[PDB]
């Protein structure tokens, strides 16, 4: 079962600098980016 | 919550590395895929020798770190493995999102005696109330 629909962390991620990266072209699956975790550069 | 389960919870045994963990390179369906077209050129070129896709240890890093590109187009995503049983192809978030696979039909084999096929089913003017045509959306 999908825990984050139960618990809703709401984690929002957002980068100190935003350049060369991406997106999930999808707003109905936008959600995977509050599902998992991010990465670090 | 109608279908709701995450089937990455608990599937098979193994041993992975905690530190080992990606969070991106998810080639899913998440993207305008399209045909397109064949384009060959004047060298032949070998084309890089051709392997399978059942493969064991299917990793991606990417090593975002020294130098990239973003690109705001289509080309900025490329699912692969989805034209047959893929390892990535079931990486999916939600629980519903099985348009990651394709559905062949099956052949008979060698060695029987009668050569039964198929009927080559001809239609003659006859226009049946049942057009068009589905495709066949597999797991993985």
């Amino acid at each position: 079962h999908v825990n984050e629909l139960s618990r809703i962390k709401l984690r929002v991620c957002q980068p100190s600098r935003s350049e060369i990266h991406f997106k999930v072209k999808m707003t109905t699956h936008l959600k995977k980016l509050k599902e998992s975790y991010c990465q670090r550069q | 919550m109608d279908v709701f389960m995450k089937g990455l919870s608990k599937a098979k045994e193994g041993v992975v590395a905690a530190a080992e963990k990606t969070k991106q390179g998810v080639a899913e369906a998440a993207g305008k895929t399209k045909e397109g077209v064949l384009y060959v050129g004047s060298k032949t070129k070998e084309g890089v020798v051709h392997g399978v896709a059942t493969v064991a240890e299917k990793t991606k890093e990417q090593v975002t770190n020294v130098g990239g590109a973003v690109v705001t187009g289509v080309t900025a995503v490329a699912q692969k493995t989805v034209e047959g049983a893929g390892s990535i192809a079931a990486a999916t978030g939600f629980v519903k999102k099985d348009q990651l696979g394709k559905n062949e039909e099956g052949a008979p084999q060698e060695g029987i005696l009668e050569d039964m096929p198929v009927d080559p089913d001809n239609e003659a003017y006859e226009m049946p109330s049942e057009e068009g045509y589905q495709d066949y959306e597999p797991e993985a």
